C-alpha cells in the first residue's frame, strides 16, 4: 500500500523532536489463516520517504 | 495496469506490482512551505537527495 | 644525395608502431568479402550483453562447478537476512571473471562508466516476496544489517510482480576513470559492495519447492568506456601448445 | 499470369564518446525487465536514480577492434641449432599454424570469423640474444610450391615465390601480407570435415581443420653452400591490420593444449571465477 | 576604510576593522563544480546554510 502525506500542523514549522505530526497504524481487520504447510512466516515491511523537508532555527544537536 | 508501477526518489526506487493505486492524502501534494503561511525568519535548509 | 641525419628510435621495432611495410604479392587481388551477420566493429558493443555472474563463487563449487550460476533464497524464519553480497568491481578477482564484461576490461588498464546487474528469479510461479538491492559507494565495508544498507542506493524487487529486476550501479568515483582495483593501493579504485537483503520473506504455499534459485546477469552501460590497452593476466601459456 | 502464387531491422552509429547523463527527479515499468526474451536491459541511471547532468567525453576510439588487434605479437619461434637433433641441415620448412601461442590466439578466438591483411616482423639473434655478420634467406612457399629438401635445393632460386634476404645485423626484416585465405575470410572455428566419407576414428584429426586457413610453408636457411657454425633463433611477430570480425563468442577459460584444437585438461577444470568461503563474506 | 568590514554567511557574521583586506587564493572564487567537469554521476547535496 502507498500514501502521500502532506504536512499537517496549526503551525508551518515545528520540532520533529517534541511533536509527532501523525501516527501510521497497520491492523490486520481480518486475521491472516492458511492451511498447516504453507509459510507461516508472513512479514510486513515499512519503507517511507520524507518529502519535501525542511529545517530551520539551527544550533547545536539535541536528541530529545 | 495500475498495478504495475515503479517509484523513484533520491537514490532509492520501489517497484510495485501487486499494488492497490495509491492515495494522496486529503488530496494535496506535498510542498515546501509558501511565504504566505512562513514565520520563521531565517533561510531554512533543503537539503534533497540525502534526506528525501 | 639528399642531407640526412638519424634520430633516437632509428633501427628499433615498436611492436605498436603503425607504419608502411612492403607487400609480398604485387597486383595480388584478395577473395572479395561476402555479408556475414554479426560485425561487430568495438568491443563496447560486446561488453553492453549481458553475461552470467558467479554470485556462488564458492570453494565447495569448484568439483560442480554449474552451481556457481546461480545462488539460492528460501522461506526464511528470521527477518531481513542477508541474502548475498559481493564487489561491484568489475576487473577485480571474484563474480565479475565470469563475464565477457570482466573478461574484457582485463585487457584495458582503465574504465569508467555506469554497470547494471539483472536479477532473474527461477522459482516456482506460486512463490512470491520482495527483496533490497543495494549498492553501497566506497567507504563503508559490508553493511552489517539491511538497516544500514538501505542508505545507499537501492531498488525493492517483487517476485511476483516481474521475474526480473535491473540493479544500476550508478558510476560514482572521484576520478574519471578508475583502474583495475585490487588489494593494497590500488584499493583506493573499488567500485563499491553490492548486498541483497530479504525485504519481506520468501514465501510459498503447500505444494511448492520452499528453496528457489537467482540468475546474476551484468553488463556496461552507453557511458562506459575503457582506456589503455594492455594484456590480460587471465590466460597462460601454462606449457608448450602442439 | 494464370497463376496468383507466383505473383534486418538494424542499423550502424557512429559514437566518438561515451553517451551523456541527464538529470531527473521524484516521479510506467522501466525498473523490471523481461530478461526471458534474450534482451540486455535498456535500463540507465536516470530511471533507478536521480542523477546530474554530466558531460562525458571520454573517448570509445580504443576499444576499436582495429586498436585492439594491430599489436604486433608472437607467433612463432623458429631454431636452427649447429650440434643436436633438430636441423644440423642449415634450413627449416615451417607450416603456417599461428595457433601456438596463447595471447594473441585467445584475442582472436573472441571471434568466429576474421578478415585482414598483416604486417610480419622478423627478429632474428643467437640463441643467447647476441648477433653475428650471417647472411638468412626467408621464403614464402605457397601450398603447391615445392618446398626445399636441402640448403642447396634448387627452390631456393625463388623465381616467383617471394624471399627476403637480410643478415641478422641488419634490423628486423619487415613486410606486408594481404589477405590470402581462398574465402571469404579465415575462421578460428569450423565445425565440421574437410572431405566426404565416412569419419572413421582413424581420421578424427580431420575434425575442425579448415583448408582455407592453411596457408602453406614458410622456409628459412642460412645462404651458403658451406654449413654454418652458428645457431639461430628466430622469432616471428605479427601485427593484424585493415580488419574485421564476425561473430563474438565465449573467451577461452581453460590453458590450451593444441594447436589445432579446443581440447582441454578433463581432470583439472578450471572455474572462471576465484572462489571465496561464503557468499555473505568478501 | 578597507580594514572596516563585515561578512555574513549562514546564520554567522564576522565583523573584522584591523583588517588587511581579504585575499581571494590564485584569483578564483569557490564555485559548485560545473557539469564538464563532474563525473559522478548521482545528483549531489548542496546542504547550503547549515554547511556553509
Ligand atoms: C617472406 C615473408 C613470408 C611471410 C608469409 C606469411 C603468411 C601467413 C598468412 C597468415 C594466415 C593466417 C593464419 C591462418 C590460419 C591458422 O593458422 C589456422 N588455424 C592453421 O590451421
Ligand atoms: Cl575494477
Ligand atoms: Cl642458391
Ligand atoms: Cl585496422
Ligand atoms: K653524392
Amino acid at each position: 500500500a502507498t500514501i502521500i502525506v502532506p504536512y499537517m500542523n496549526t503551525v508551518p514549522f515545528d520540532s520533529a523532536l517534541n511533536h509527532c505530526n501523525f501516527g501510521l497504524l497497520v491492523i490486520p481487520v481480518v486475521p491472516l489463516d492458511f492451511n498447516t504447510g504453507a509459510t507461516s512466516e508472513i512479514p510486513i515491511t515499512v519503507t517511507i520517504a520524507p518529502m519535501c523537508a525542511e529545517f530551520a532555527g539551527l544550533r547545536q544537536a539535541v536528541k530529545q | 495496469s495500475d498495478r504495475v508501477a515503479q517509484l523513484t526518489i533520491g537514490n532509492s526506487t520501489i517497484t510495485t506490482q501487486e499494488a492497490a493505486n495509491i492515495v494522496i492524502a486529503y488530496g494535496e501534494w506535498p510542498e515546501y512551505c509558501p511565504d504566505t503561511d512562513a514565520t520563521a525568519v531565517d533561510k531554512p535548509t533543503r537539503p534533497d537527495v540525502s534526506v528525501n | 644525395g639528399i642531407p640526412t641525419e638519424l634520430k633516437p628510435g632509428t633501427n628499433q621495432f615498436l611492436t605498436t608502431d603503425d607504419g608502411v611495410s612492403a607487400p609480398i604479392l604485387p597486383g595480388f587481388h584478395p577473395t572479395p568479402p561476402i555479408h556475414i551477420p554479426g560485425e561487430v566493429h568495438n568491443l563496447l558493443e560486446i561488453c553492453r550483453v549481458e553475461t552470467i555472474l558467479e554470485v556462488n563463487n564458492l570453494k565447495t563449487n569448484e568439483t560442480t562447478p554449474m552451481q556457481r550460476l546461480c545462488f539460492p533464497v528460501s522461506v526464511q524464519s528470521k527477518t531481513g537476512e542477508l541474502c548475498a553480497a559481493f564487489r561491484a568491481d568489475p576487473g577485480r578477482d571474484g563474480p565479475w571473471q565470469s563475464t565477457i564484461l570482466g573478461q574484457l576490461c582485463r585487457y584495458y588498464t582503465q574504465w569508467s562508466g555506469s554497470l547494471e546487474v539483472t536479477f532473474m528469479f527461477a522459482g516456482s510461479f506460486m512463490a512470491t516476496g520482495k527483496m533490497l538491492i543495494a549498492y553501497t559507494p566506497p567507504g563503508g565495508n559490508v553493511p552489517a544489517d539491511r538497516i544500514t544498507a538501505m542508505l545507499g542506493t537501492h531498488v525493492i524487487w517483487d517476485f511476483g510482480l516481474q521475474s526480473s529486476v535491473t540493479l544500476v550501479v550508478p558510476w560514482i568515483s572521484n576520478t574519471h576513470y578508475r583502474a583495475h582495483a585490487r588489494a593494497g593501493y590500488f584499493d583506493y579504485y573499488t567500485t563499491g559492495i553490492i548486498t541483497i537483503w530479504y525485504q519481506t520473506n520468501y514465501v510459498v504455499p503447500i505444494g511448492a519447492p520452499t528453496t528457489a534459485y537467482i540468475v546474476a546477469l551484468a553488463a556496461a552501460q552507453d557511458n562506459f568506456t575503457m582506456k589503455l590497452c594492455k594484456d590480460t593476466e587471465d590466460i597462460e601459456q601454462t606449457a608448450n601448445i602442439q | 499470369d494464370p497463376i496468383a502464387d507466383m505473383i534486418s531491422l538494424t542499423a550502424l552509429q557512429v559514437l566518438p564518446t561515451a553517451a551523456n547523463t541527464e538529470a531527473s527527479s521524484h516521479r510506467v515499468v522501466p525498473a523490471l525487465q523481461a530478461a526471458e526474451t534474450g534482451a540486455s536491459s535498456n535500463a540507465s541511471d536516470k530511471n533507478l536514480i536521480e542523477t546530474r547532468c554530466v558531460l562525458n567525453h571520454h573517448s570509445t576510439q580504443e576499444t576499436a577492434i582495429g586498436n585492439f588487434f594491430s599489436r604486433a605479437g608472437l607467433v612463432s619461434i623458429i631454431t636452427m641449432p649447429t650440434t643436436g637433433t633438430q636441423n644440423t641441415d642449415g634450413y627449416v620448412n615451417w607450416d603456417i599454424d599461428l595457433m601456438g601461442y596463447a595471447q594473441l590466439r585467445r584475442k582472436c578466438e573472441l571471434f568466429t570469423y576474421m578478415r585482414f591483411d598483416a604486417e610480419f616482423t622478423f627478429v632474428v639473434a643467437k640463441p643467447n640474444g647476441e648477433l653475428v655478420p650471417q647472411l638468412l634467406q626467408y621464403m614464402y612457399v605457397p601450398p603447391g610450391a615445392p618446398k626445399p629438401t636441402s640448403r642447396d635445393s634448387f627452390a631456393w632460386q625463388t623465381a616467383t615465390n617471394p624471399s627476403v634476404f637480410v643478415k641478422m645485423t641488419d634490423p628486423p626484416a619487415q613486410v606486408s601480407v594481404p589477405f590470402m585465405s581462398p574465402a571469404s575470410a579465415y575462421q578460428w572455428f569450423y565445425d565440421g570435415y574437410p572431405t566426404f566419407g565416412e569419419h572413421l576414428q582413424a581420421n578424427d584429426l580431420d575434425y575442425g581443420q579448415c583448408p582455407n586457413n592453411m596457408m602453406g610453408t614458410f622456409s628459412i636457411r642460412t645462404v651458403g653452400i658451406e654449413k654454418s657454425p652458428h645457431s639461430i633463433t628466430l622469432r616471428v611477430y605479427m601485427r593484424i591490420k585493415h580488419v574485421r570480425a564476425w561473430i563474438p563468442r565465449p573467451l577461452r577459460n581453460q590453458p590450451y593444449l593444441f594447436k589445432t584444437n579446443p581440447n582441454y585438461k578433463g581432470n583439472d577444470i578450471k572455474c572462471t571465477s576465484t572462489s571465496r568461503d561464503k557468499i555473505t563474506t568478501l
